[PDB]
Formats: structure tokens, sequence, C-alpha cells
């Protein structure tokens, strides 16, 4: 027993008794847990015994406390944690494993990069930001181990400690494999009663969004433990919380006698895999009760699927319709698994063309910045193996495996597309797979595997004679196979038709666009850039809190609500209406930009359910199957 | 001659015209006045409307073409002219300069094309 433990011990619990949110966090796991077990007993998921643990409101409680996690976190986190397992089993009497603490909140001096940790913060709590590269395969590591003596017809047991473990170091004390007990007899491992604890180790390496351009990054491993593992993937961007550790001697031994220095690395506490723009990690947010009624309300209104619309680009004059089809590919539409194994698309693909200066590449830009998984690519810039996926080797096991291109890491998400009209031969046969059947199909050298790439895919291209041309006809225009434009389900081609009035109109817009402020800045002082980091959970400005257009994040909020919540099932009311229009489309005599195909039909079920989705109505109605057939119809006429 | 006018003031030097444009782009970004908005609006419907003209009588498109990217570049040029005096809102002089600029690059090169003449 030391003092100062029991006294920093009753210190945070006193911060858990004037704080009430960690302690019904507490018994919210609990109770998660019994019940769980409950119903195991009676007729499942087991949540890990850890709390986050705001830092911000123990540097309001206790700075001394606060400033002991920051700087010393090997005599302050023991007791802490040692504070929460007692709190927790004092409150666990009336219904084993030790329970653990993460941080969130402001570091300071302590938020860094991997370039910017060095040796002054060694046995330091750091907030690393960065991206994962190298993710190692989780192993189980031995920690009691169970033997049975059949002789004496007993059990026995030995614990094993490391030093990655605990924070403190300890006499290393290296208590071999027992086979044999004390009398001599021989003991038979027994798995299954032994405990094994899930570890991995991570490399996180500096953004390249914030890197310095020209030189090589600088990475740093990351020790994580059992509830932390497989929270992130290579390519994530992440925000780890641990504490940076030095271990064993750095060659002053004998044995040892090099200069690799002494091995540091981070003791993961907390991992949040952060999203960024064009990265694999979705943006998830909260939903507070009063944005649920907020998206509960306008889904009530008749005039909604014209103000999400309207409000996606504000900044972009006209194009309404191409806001309507994007408004509905993020929506999304419901996919069909069928029991037969067969497969329908509930995806929505849209494909821009026509002149330059009509706000194809802002719009794909806004999608980039609006969309939960949306990853931006160029057609010469990315190759067959860049969308798709490659083959490459792995060190340590030495067999092959693979990188997920552009199109797996957009599973469930959207794929922006820039000049889709240069892109190769190869690359377009292998889009051809992805962006119907759903998958990317890979027969390399010795293995064959399918990658899900469930993705919507928003295009913009340009008419092979740079400007559109009235007179001459859609097929000469646009120069794609019939096939990959039969894969489209809205093609629209934007025109710059020169008006006096559009053309006053335009610039109107422009420069209103033009004469605005961000609320807190002067007159001439220059806006500043911040990058957007969000935690994934789980012409008029003053569009705020839903008054007449809605502002970007609560669209998202809409978005999101109506991906999550509604899943629209088709009435025959909606039905008699797709058939009918899809027969008249089909033997129209008129001349239409895209082919009509069976995928036509198809298009207009996902259109007419993904405006179920916006009405969040759980039937699709006949104003959907009306209004999912009239934006087909613009496209096409 | 150029240290004869670097010492009389009409030139400076290029370490002190790059620090003064590294402290222009870090202090000074400004905005047009709502009275330089009208004459934007005006020259930009009334070239397009030469180019419709134009296009109209030839019935062939213009090969050099003049688009809203354009508009915001003679904005980007007169928000650089009232850069220059460290100026927080821009007045009609740099309005009409930067017209006068855009005259002078991009209206000549188009006058060259047969199609953007005629007129
Ligand atoms: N309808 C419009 N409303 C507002 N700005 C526009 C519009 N059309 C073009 N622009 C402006 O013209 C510029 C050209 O970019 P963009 O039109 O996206 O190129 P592209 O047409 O090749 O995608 C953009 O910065 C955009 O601000
Ligand atoms: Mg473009």
């Amino acid at each position: 027993p030391d003092a100062v433990f029991g006294d920093r011990v009753r210190r945070f619990q006193e911060f858990l008794d004037t704080f009430t949110s960690y302690r019904d966090s507490v018994r919210s796991i609990q109770v998660y847990n019994s019940n769980n077990a409950a119903n195991y007993n009676d007729d499942l998921n087991i949540l890990p015994h850890r709390i986050i643990i705001s830092l911000d409101d123990l540097r309001e409680f206790d700075r001394s406390f606060w400033s002991g996690i920051l700087v010393e976190p090997a005599y302050f986190i023991p007791p802490a944690e040692k504070a929460l397992t007692d709190l927790a089993d004092s409150m666990d009497d009336v219904p084993r494993h030790p329970w653990k603490l993460s941080f969130k909140g402001s570091f300071g001096a302590h938020a860094l990069s991997p370039r910017t940790l060095t040796a002054q913060h060694l046995n330091k709590l750091v907030s690393v930001e960065g991206i994962v590269t190298k993710t190692s395969l989780v192993r189980p590591k031995l920690i009691r181990s169970v033997h049975y003596a059949a002789k004496t017809g007993r059990f026995h047991y030995r614990d094993y400690t490391d030093a990655t473990t605990t924070l403190t170091t300890r006499i290393p004390t290296p208590a071999i494999y027992p086979t044999e007990d004390t009398e001599g007899n021989k003991l038979t491992t027994e798995y299954g009663y032994s405990t094994f604890i899930d570890h991995q180790r991570i490399t996180v390496q500096e953004m390249p969004e914030m890197a310095p351009a020209g030189q090589l990054p600088r990475s740093i491993d990351v020790i994580l433990d059992d509830d932390l593992v497989d929270k992130t993937k290579p390519g994530d961007r992440v925000n780890v919380v641990g504490v940076f550790k030095s271990l064993g001697a750095g060659g002053m031994n004998q044995s040892n006698s090099t200069l690799i220095g002494f091995k540091t690395l981070i003791l993961g506490n907390t991992v949040y895999p952060l999203h960024a723009r064009s990265t694999g990690v979705a943006a998830r947010q909260m939903l507070t009760d009063f944005d649920i009624r907020n998206i509960n309300k306008l889904s009530k209104k008749k005039d909604i699927f014209d103000i999400l619309s309207q409000s996606l680009a504000p900044s972009i004059y006209g194009h309404d319709h191409i806001k309507k089809a994007i408004l509905l590919m993020l929506m999304g539409g419901v996919e069909k698994n069928l029991e037969n194994g067969s497969h329908l698309r509930g995806d929505i693909n849209i494909l821009m063309v026509g002149d330059p200066s009509t706000a194809k590449s802002q719009l794909l830009r806004f999608v980039l910045n609006t969309a939960s998984l949306a990853i931006a690519t160029t057609g010469r810039g990315s190759s067959g193996v860049g969308l798709t996926a490659a083959v490459t080797t792995d060190r340590e096991t030495g067999e092959r495996r693979l990188e997920a291109g552009a199109m797996v890491l957009a599973d469930r998400g959207v794929v922006c597309i820039d000049e889709f009209d240069k892109m190769t031969d190869v690359d377009r046969v292998a889009i051809h797979e992805v962006m119907e059947q759903q998958t990317v199909t890979i027969a390399k050298a010795g293995i064959h595997t399918t990658l899900n790439a469930r993705c919507s895919v928003i295009a913009a291209a340009n008419p092979v004679f740079g400007q559109y041309d009235v007179n001459r006809d859609p097929h000469q225009n646009i120069a794609l196979p019939d096939s990959l434009l039969s894969r489209f389900d809205l093609l629209f081609v934007v025109t710059d038709d020169i008006n006096e009035i559009r053309d006053r109109s335009i610039s109107e817009h422009v420069l209103r666009t033009h004469r605005y402020l961000p609320p807190g800045y002067l007159e001439g002082e220059p806006v500043r850039e911040r990058l957007n980091l969000s935690l994934a959970v789980g012409g008029n400005y003053n569009g705020t809190e839903i008054p007449k257009l809605v502002t970007i994040p609560f669209l998202r909020k809409y978005v999101q609500y109506a991906k999550e919540r509604v899943i629209p099932q088709l009435t025959q009311e909606a039905i008699n209406v797709i058939v009918k229009n899809y027969t008249d489309l089909r033997n129209d005599d008129n001349t239409k930009k895209s082919p009509i195909t069976a995928r036509t039909l198809e298009t207009l079920i996902r259109l007419a359910t993904a405006h179920a989705k916006v009405r969040l109505s759980k039937t699709v109605n006949k104003v959907d199957a009306k209004v999912a057939a009239n934006l087909l119809r613009f496209a096409l006429l | 001659m150029q240290n004869q006018q670097e010492e009389n003031g009409s030139e400076i030097s290029i370490e002190k015209m790059k620090r003064y444009i590294t402290y222009c782009r870090l202090k000074c970004a400004p905005r047009l006045s709502p009275q330089a908005a009208e004459k934007l609006s005006s020259n930009f419907v009334t070239i397009r409307k030469q180019l419709l003209i134009n296009e109209l009588e030839s019935t062939e498109r213009s090969s050099i073409p003049i688009t809203i990217r354009q508009l915001e570049a003679i904005i980007r040029i007169t928000e650089s002219l009232a850069k220059l005096e460290l100026s927080p809102i821009a007045q009609e002089r740099h309005v009409d300069e930067a017209i006068r600029l855009f005259q002078a690059s991009t209206m000549d090169a188009a006058s060259q094309d047969p199609i953007g003449g005629l007129n």
C-alpha cells in the first residue's frame, strides 16, 4: 500500500462524485451487460469496461490532478482506474474485469503529430493525429495459463505480465510456462480455461494534408489492447490518445552492447477514427432529439423536395434538376438481396456532360464535401488498379495481400469522378462491373476474391467537340459506349446558352456570392483555413435553423436520419404509374440523349424509393412515382 | 539606371517586392463595393451579347470562349488592384482598369478570332 496512491484514488473518487455522468454511464454499461446475460440465460453484445473521461471537466475540478494525468500519467492514471473499478464494484453488489479509462478534451501542448513527437513528450499523455499505414494482425497474448494435473486431479494457474501492460515499470520476473507441478507430475494445458487478450500494433504517420510536401513522413507505433483492437484500417485518419513510453535498455546492457536507442511507442488509451475529405471514414454525427423533431417537422411539408434540393448549393444559379438528382443519390434508394442470391441495385448514378464553366466540378466538390463517404477521383489521374484494387506483399506473413482502390473504399458511399471522358479503356471495363454488379472481381496470380463496391457514382464529362452542338446527334457528342450510358441512371446535358436576362441573373448571383462575409470577420480581414476533421461516432446567406432554406449541417442530419430510419416499400399505386411511364418511354418516337433499356425501369424504382426517403414515408406513394418519372423525362427530353 | 531609379523611389527592390506581396496577401483581402457590381454585370452581359449576335450571324462557334469564369477573373483582378493599395473595399477605379486590362488581354485575342470579331 502507498499513501499517495490512495490519496489520488480518493481524489478521483471525489471527481467521480461531483460529476454523475460517469456514474450513470457505468450504470448503462452494467445494465446492458446484465440484461444481455439475462436474455442469454432465458432465451448479443458485451460493452467494454471503460469510460470516456473529459479532461476539461477534470481541469475545472482539480488542476493538480489534471496536470498530473497530462504530465505524469503513470502515477495518476492507475489510481483513477482503481477508483473507477471500486465505484463499479460498489454499485455491482446487488447484481470482475478491471475498468479502464479513456480521455477526451483539449490537450494543448500535448496535441501533437508524428513529426512533432519528440523525447520531451516521453512518459506523457499525448493526442496524436495522423493516418494509419500498417495494421498488424490481431494476436492473442496469454495472460493466465491454466493447467491440469491428472495424478492429483488439480487445476493450477500462472499469470504473465509484460512491460506494455503496466504504465509503471516493475521488476521483470519471467515465470516460465509450467509443465510439471511442485511434486513433479506432468501438467496438461487447459486451452479454454486460460485467458488470452487481443493485442494489436498499428503505425500512425503524419497526414498527407498536413505533411510537408517534399520530404519523407514520420511515423510512430501504437500498441492496442483487447477492447481497442480493429477500430482502424489502413488509410483511416486517426486520433490516438495514449502514453508515450520508452521500453527496454537502449544497448546499455552487456548483452545488447547498436544505436536503435530506446524503443518508443504509444500505449493506446483512446482511438478516434476521424473523418477527413476523400477518406475511408464515413462522417457520422449525433442526432439530438431537437434535430429529430425538426427533421420530422420538415418531413410533413409538401415543398420539402424543393427546399432540400435548392438548399444544396445556393452558390450555383439554376441546375435545379441536378440538385434534385444529387439529393436523391444522397438518399441512396433501397437494395434488394434475395433468397436465391440475386442482387438488385439501390444506388443512383449521375452523369453530367456539357460545356465548360457550367458548375460541374463545383457540384462534384460539393458532393465531396457534403456526403458521409465521398471519394474524389480523376480520369487520367487514377487507373484500373487505382479505382478497384491492387496486389501487394506483406512483410511479416510473406503472402500476397490486397490494397483497396477508390471503389472498395467508397463502399456505401459516393464516388465523384471528374473528367469522366478521359478514362482509359481497361478502367472503363473495370467500372462496368462495379457500377452495376456492385462488386470488384479480382482474379490475379494466385488469389481469387470478390470485394463489395456498392457505390453511387457522380461523374462530370465533356463533349468531344469541347462545346455541345444542338444540331448534331447526342451519340456523336457523348462518344461513350452505350452500355456505360445505360449504367448511369440520370444523364444531364448542360449547355451554356447565351441570353441577356439569363446572363444578367448569373452575373448578379455571382456578385452577391462575391460580397459575402463569414460571421466574426472584418471588412478587409482575409478568411483563414482550418482543415475539417469530424469525429465519426458509432442567394441568401441567412439560412440558420430551418428558416426558409436548409443549412448544410442540418441537411446532412436529414440525410443521415432518412438513410438509417426509413426503408420504404413499393405500393401498387406507384407501380402502375412506373409501369405505364416506362412503357411510354420504351416506345416513344422522341429522340433521347440516353438509350432506353430495362435499367430505366429500375432507375424509376430507385428514384421513387429515394423520394419516399425524402418524405420519411415507409411506403412509396403515387406522387413519388410522378416526381421520379418527371425528373427522368427532363434528363431524357 | 535601375540603381538610380531605385534610389529615386520610382522602382523598389526585388526583396522589398517579395516581402510587400507577402504582407499584402497576409493582410488585405478586399471586397467589391455594392456600387461596383452594376458596372461589372453590365459589361459582362454586353460582351456576351456581342458574342451571341456574332455567333448567330456567323452560325459557327467561336474558337476562344467567354464564360462565367471570365467574370470571376475580372472580379479577381479588381480585388487584386484593391489589394495593391491595401484598400479593404474596391472602388470604381479598380473596376475600370480591370476592364481595360481584360480588354487588352482577352478581348483583343477574341478579336483576332474572325468569329469573335465581325463588329
Ligand atoms: N451557375 C453558376 N453559378 C455560380 N457560379 C458558376 C456557375 N457556373 C460556373 N460558375 C463558376 O465558374 C467557375 C468554373 O468552375 P466550373 O464551372 O465548376 O468548371 P466546370 O464547368 O469545368 O466544372 C467556378 O468557380 C464557378 O464558381
Ligand atoms: Mg470542370
